[PDB]
């Protein structure tokens, strides 16, 4: 779960 | 809880977005949504810069066309700015993948409120997924919404  | 996650950064003003360097040899795919407008290339690196292209791959080893696919676009909830318009998909609504080789159908089956440290949204189920994240706002730092869709077909590009 990356940025955003 | 105990841990946060480093996703909440924000992105960067739109004038690094049109002023980055952009790194078209590094687009592995596009993607496309007439129903809402909406078209970008897919950027392979899920670095801060890749970020501002609107679409990054979330897992390195995500696979078009099978598994479930996820990206992550930088939303400011400014009409105009990347991820803005995704929320206003509908269900049902349809989706194209394209590969360098292919174009994937899907079709959008709704929206839910995760968090952004929810990786399992992004972990493979054993089925043919696409899954986008949109922050709600850069004033709500609380809870993000996920937009899910599944896989309803292919076709190669002739």
């Amino acid at each position: 779960l990356p940025a955003t | 809880g105990s841990h946060m996650d480093a996703s909440k950064i924000d992105q960067p003003d739109l004038a690094e977005v049109a002023n980055a360097s952009l790194d078209k040899k590094q687009v592995i795919g596009r993607i496309s949504i007439p129903s809402v407008s909406l078209e970008l290339p897919v950027l392979k690196s899920s670095t801060e810069k890749n970020l501002l292209s609107g679409a990054a791959t979330v897992k390195e080893n995500q696979v078009m066309g099978k598994g479930n696919y996820a990206l992550a676009g930088h939303n400011m909830s400014k009409k105009g700015v990347l991820f803005s318009d995704i929320a206003s998909l509908k269900k049902g609504d349809k989706i194209y993948l394209y590969d360098n080789e292919n174009e994937y159908e899907y079709a959008v089956t709704g929206v839910s409120e995760v968090t952004p440290d929810k990786w399992e949204v992004v972990e493979d189920h054993g089925k043919d997924e696409i899954t986008l994240i949109t922050c709600v706002s850069v004033k709500d730092n609380s809870k993000r919404y996920v937009v899910a869709g599944d896989l309803v077909g292919t076709k190669a590009k002739k």
